C-alpha cells in the first residue's frame, strides 16, 4: 500500500529542408578560417539580399594568388575560362551554366558562405566519381539474405590508416582528366587491369551536385555515380576482383561491408549510397 | 504409432519444371527433397500438380526442443493438405494428452516484424495469457518467428517463465508450411520418438522463415515444395470450422465450442482472412491501433456505410507498398472498399477494442464480448439463447461476466430453468456460481430431487476416498 | 484497502444504405 | 552511433551495468525488439556477477539466460579470480 500511493502522488501533477548542409558548418577541416553565418533562407543569392561578408581564404597550403602545383588562379588574372572543355579542366556544370558574375564563380546550389576555394585545386567545378562494387549479401549457399522482406547489399569501402571513417573508392582525376576513367584511389588501391572495362558499361546512378564540407562560395564538387553490379556467386569477375586486393599501406584495411543507415561513412557518400540502394530494391 | 493415417505430399520437382525464374542452381533437383522419382518418368508434362504427389508415411513426426532457447519438450507433426480435419483432432487429443478446449482463439496479422505502444503492449500480452489461463483455451497463431505470431510467443514466454504455474498450462498452436521452415533437415526421421533439437537461426534464413520457440505444438503443412506461402490457409480454416462444430459435454451441460480471431497488423492477405471469417459468423476483435489494415478498419468501425475515403485513410500503410496509395491499384483499391464495407456492414459480429474507452474494462472483458454478442445474435428460436449463454458462462469460469452480462439484463427467467446449470456448477466445484444462483433465486429445497441426488452421487471425485 | 487501491491505480488512465 | 551491425545494442548494455539502473536497462533495451541470443549476454552476466547486482542477474534469467549451459569451465576459473578481496 505504500508503494500504491507513492504511484499515486506522482501521477496528480499533470493539469523543405534540401539546401545544402554538410556545406554550410561552423568551421572548416584546417586553420580557423571560420566561415560566414548563413541561415537557410539565404542559401540562394538568385533571389536574396546581401550585407553578409565572407572571410575570404584560398587555398591553404602553399599560395592563396599563385596555387602554382595546384595549376590556375583568377587574382584580376583574366586568363581562365569558365565553360566548354578548355585545357584538362573541364570546369563545366551538370546543373547548366552557372555564373561567373564576379569574375570568381558560384556555385549554384547556394551561398554556403565564405569566398576562396579551400583545397580543391581549381575553382572551376572539379569533376569526380565513385564507383561502388556491389554484392548480394550471400549466406552460407545461394538464398540471398532479406532484412525483414528487402534484400540486402554488401559494398566494398576502404579505411585510410589516420582517416576516422570508411569511404567508398573515389578520387580525382590525376594527372589529367581526360586520362583513364581508372580512380587514383582504387589505382593506388588495386593493381589496375580491366575495371576499366568493367566500369565503361556500369549504370549511372546520381549526375548532381555533391555536398562536400570543403565548398565556400566557389570550387565545388559536382561527382558522376557509377555503380557495377554483380549478380552471380562467384563469377570469373568476383574471384579475379576479390584476389586483385593489394592496397598494402600500412593499415589500409578494405573489407567487404553490408549496407545500412548506419554505416560510419561520410554523409555524403552515405546519401549517395541511399542513391545507388533504391536503382536495385536493396534494403538501406 | 500413427504414422499412417497423416501423411505428406512428397514428389519429384524438376521432373520437367524450369521457368527459369527462380534459377539459382534448379528447381529443387537431385539431392534435395526430391528422392522418390529420380529415375525416368514416363514424360513429366508440365508438373500441374497433379503429376502425382505422393501420399507416403510421414517422416518427420515427434518432439522438438530448442537447443539455448529453452529446455521444454515440444510435440511438432508434418501433415499434408488434404489430410481430414478430423484425423488431425484426434491426433491432438487422444495422443498429445490435449483436452478439449472451451474456446479457440484465431490470432492473425501480419508477419512482418512490428512495434507498438508499450501500454498497448503490456495491455495485449496481459489480456491474452489470461483469456487462456481461466478458460482453458487453444491458441491458433501463425507459426513462425516473425510478426503477430512472434509476439503472441513472446506473450506465452512472459507468463511462462515469469509466472511458471503449471496449473492452467498455455496451448498455443502453430500451423505453418513445410517448405518455408528453414532448418526442417535434421528434423526428419522416420521413427519419431525422437527428442531432436532445433537451431534457431534467424541469420542464415534468405526467403524462407524459422519456427517460433515459444509454441506449445506445431503443425507443419506442405506440398512437397519450396517457398511457397500460402498453403497453410485452407486447412486452418478448415480445421478451425470442425473444431468449431465440435462439441464438449462435461458434467451436466454440453456446449457447442466457441470461436473467435485476434487481429493485429496485416496485410492484403489479413484483411481477406477477416472478411471470410465473420462470412461465416465468427466473431472478430481489433484493437486500437497498431498497423496497416487493423487501424483503418478500427477508424471505419462506427461510420454508416459510406466509403471509398480510403484513398485518403490508406496513408496508414506508411511505407505504401507498391510505391504509394494512388498506386497499389485502381483495381485492388475498389476490391478493398467491397471488403471494408463488407465488414463494417456485420455490426454484430465485429468489434473493435478502442483503447481508451475499453481497455480500463478490460481486453479480457471484450474478448468475452465477441462471443456473448454473437451468441445473443444467432437465431435461436425463442429462449434457447439466454441457456446457451449461460453454458459457456458456466465453461468459462468468469463469474463477473456471467453476472454483469447476462444477469444484469432483463430477460425472463424462472428460477427452474436454472437447475441443469446449478448441477454443472455442484459438480465442477464452482461456489462462486452457486452464490450467484442462490442470490438469482434458486431454492434448494426445490431444487433437490431424488433423481438429482442420485445423478449427483454418480459424479463424484474420482480421486476421493 | 489493498483492493481499493487496486481500483483507483487503474482509474487514472483516461486522459443510405438501401440497395 | 555508426556501429557495424550488432555492436551497439551491446554497448547500451555495457552502459547499463554500470549505470546500476536496472529500470532503465529493462524498460528501454529490453522492451525494443531487436535480434539478441542468450549466449550474447554471457560477457554482461559475468560482469554483473562479479560486480553484486541481483537484479540483472533476474533480468538475465528472465530473459532466458540458462546457467546450465552458461557456467562454463573457464567462466568458473576466471570467477574464482575476481572474488571479493575483502572476504575470508
Ligand atoms: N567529409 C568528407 N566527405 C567525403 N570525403 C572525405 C571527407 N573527408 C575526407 C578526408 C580524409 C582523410 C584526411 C583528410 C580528409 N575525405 C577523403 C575522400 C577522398 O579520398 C579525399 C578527398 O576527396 P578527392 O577524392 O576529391 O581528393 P583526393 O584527396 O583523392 O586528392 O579524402
Ligand atoms: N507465415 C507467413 N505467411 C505468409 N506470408 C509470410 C509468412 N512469413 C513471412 C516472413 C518471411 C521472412 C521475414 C519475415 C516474415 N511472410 C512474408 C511474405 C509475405 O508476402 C510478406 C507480406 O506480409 P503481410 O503482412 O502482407 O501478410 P498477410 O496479411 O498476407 O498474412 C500473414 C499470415 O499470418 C497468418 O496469421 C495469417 O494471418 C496470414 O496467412 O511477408
Amino acid at each position: 500500500i505504500s508503494n500504491k500511493v507513492d504511484a499515486m502522488v506522482d501521477l496528480l501533477d499533470l493539469d523543405g529542408d534540401s539546401y545544402h548542409v554538410n556545406a554550410r558548418h561552423l568551421l572548416y577541416p584546417n586553420c580557423p578560417v571560420t566561415r560566414f553565418p548563413v541561415p537557410n533562407e539565404k542559401v540562394p543569392w538568385e533571389t536574396e539580399f546581401l550585407i553578409y561578408d565572407p572571410p575570404f581564404y584560398t587555398a591553404e597550403r602553399k599560395d592563396a594568388a599563385a596555387m602554382d602545383p595546384m595549376g590556375d588562379t583568377l587574382e584580376p588574372l583574366s586568363t581562365i575560362q569558365y565553360n566548354v572543355v578548355d585545357g584538362l579542366r573541364d570546369r563545366r556544370s551538370f546543373h547548366g551554366p552557372y555564373t561567373v558574375q564576379a569574375g570568381l564563380p558560384l556555385n549554384p546550389m547556394g551561398r554556403t558562405g565564405l569566398r576562396g576555394r579551400g583545397s580543391l585545386s581549381c575553382f572551376g567545378p572539379n569533376h569526380t566519381l565513385y564507383p561502388m562494387v556491389t554484392r548480394w549479401r550471400r549466406n552460407e549457399d545461394g538464398a540471398i539474405c532479406r532484412k525483414s522482406i528487402k534484400k540486402m547489399l554488401e559494398v566494398l569501402v576502404v579505411k585510410l590508416p589516420l582517416s576516422e571513417h570508411w569511404a567508398l573508392p573515389g578520387g580525382s582525376r590525376e594527372p589529367g582528366e581526360m586520362l583513364p576513367r581508372k580512380l587514383k584511389r582504387i589505382l593506388r588501391q588495386e593493381h589496375w587491369p580491366s575495371f576499366e572495362n568493367l566500369l565503361k558499361c556500369g549504370m549511372e546512378v546520381y549526375k548532381g551536385y555533391m555536398d562536400d564540407p570543403r565548398n565556400t562560395d566557389n570550387a565545388w564538387i559536382e561527382t558522376v555515380a557509377v555503380s557495377v553490379h554483380f549478380q552471380d556467386q562467384n563469377d570469373v569477375e568476383l574471384n579475379r576482383l576479390n584476389s586483385n586486393l593489394h592496397a598494402c599501406d600500412s593499415g589500409a584495411s578494405i573489407r567487404w561491408q553490408v549496407v545500412d543507415r548506419r554505416i560510419p561513412l561520410y554523409a555524403n557518400h552515405k546519401t549517395l549510397l541511399q542513391k545507388a540502394a533504391a536503382e536495385f530494391g536493396a534494403h538501406y | 504409432i500413427k504414422k499412417k493415417e497423416c501423411v505428406y505430399f512428397v514428389e519429384s520437382s524438376k521432373l520437367s519444371d524450369a521457368g527459369k525464374v527462380v534459377c539459382q542452381c534448379g528447381y529443387t533437383h537431385e539431392q534435395h527433397l526430391e528422392e522418390a522419382t529420380k529415375p525416368h518418368t514416363f514424360q513429366g508434362t508440365q508438373w500441374d500438380p497433379k503429376k502425382h504427389v505422393q501420399e507416403m508415411p510421414t517422416d518427420a513426426f515427434g518432439d522438438i526442443v530448442f537447443t539455448g532457447l529453452s529446455q521444454k519438450v515440444k510435440k511438432y507433426v508434418r501433415v499434408s493438405q488434404d489430410t481430414p480435419s478430423s484425423v488431425i483432432y484426434h491426433l491432438m487429443t487422444q495422443h498429445w494428452g490435449l483436452d478439449v478446449p472451451n474456446l479457440l482463439i484465431s490470432v492473425t496479422g501480419g508477419a512482418k516484424n512490428f512495434n507498438m505502444k508499450p501500454r498497448l503492449k503490456s495491455i495485449f500480452r496481459r489480456g491474452l495469457v489470461k483469456v487462456a489461463q481461466t478458460t482453458g483455451a487453444w491458441i491458433i497463431t501463425g507459426g513462425s518467428h516473425t510478426g503477430v505470431m512472434k509476439q503472441v510467443g513472446e506473450a506465452v514466454r512472459d507468463f511462462s517463465l515469469s509466472s511458471s504455474y503449471k496449473e492452467g498450462e498455455l496451448i498455443t498452436i502453430g500451423v505453418a508450411t513445410w517448405g518455408t521452415v528453414h532448418r526442417r533437415e535434421g528434423l526428419i526421421h522416420p521413427t519419431g520418438s525422437f527428442p531432436a533439437e532445433y537451431i534457431l537461426d534467424e541469420d542464415g534464413q534468405g526467403n524462407l522463415t524459422c519456427l517460433d520457440s515459444n509454441h506449445s505444438h506445431f503443425i507443419l503443412v506442405d506440398d512437397g515444395t519450396h517457398g511457397q506461402y500460402g498453403v497453410e490457409i485452407p486447412l486452418r480454416t478448415r480445421l478451425e470450422k470442425f473444431i468449431s462444430e465440435q462439441t464438449k459435454e462435461r458434467g451436466g451441460v454440453a456446449i457447442k465450442i466457441p470461436i473467435v480471431c485476434v487481429v493485429l497488423e496485416g496485410g492484403p492477405g489479413t484483411l481477406h482472412t477477416i472478411d471470410n471469417a465473420t462470412t461465416n459468423g465468427t466473431p472478430c476483435v481489433v484493437v486500437e491501433g497498431s498497423g496497416r489494415v487493423a487501424d483503418v478498419i478500427a477508424q471505419v468501425a462506427n461510420l454508416p456505410v459510406s466509403d471509398i475515403t480510403i484513398s485518403l485513410i490508406q496513408q496508414k500503410l506508411s511505407v505504401f507498398f507498391q510505391e504509394m496509395f494512388e498506386t497499389f491499384t485502381e483495381s485492388r483499391i475498389v476490391e478493398w472498399t467491397k471488403k471494408i464495407q463488407d465488414i463494417v456492414r456485420r455490426r454484430q459480429l465485429l468489434t473493435v477494442f478502442r483503447e481508451g474507452k475499453d481497455g480500463q474494462q478490460d481486453v479480457d472483458v471484450a474478448i468475452l464480448q465477441a462471443l456473448l454478442k454473437a451468441s445473443r445474435s444467432q437465431d435461436h428460436f425463442g429462449h434457447e439463447n439466454w441457456d446457451h449463454q449461460l453454458k459457456l458462462a458456466v465453461a468459462w469460469n468468469r463469474v463477473d461476466i456471467a453476472r454483469s452480462e447476462i444477469f444484469m439484463d432483463e430477460w425472463q427467467w424462472k428460477p427452474s430453468d436454472l437447475h441443469p446449470t446449478m448441477t454443472a456448477a455442484l459438480i465442477s466445484n464452482k461456489p462462486e456460481f452457486v452464490k450467484l444462483f442462490l442470490e438469482n433465486g434458486v431454492q434448494l429445497k426445490e431444487f433437490v430431487t431424488w433423481d438429482t441426488l442420485l445423478y449427483l452421487y454418480e459424479n463424484l471425485d474420482p480421486s476421493c476416498l
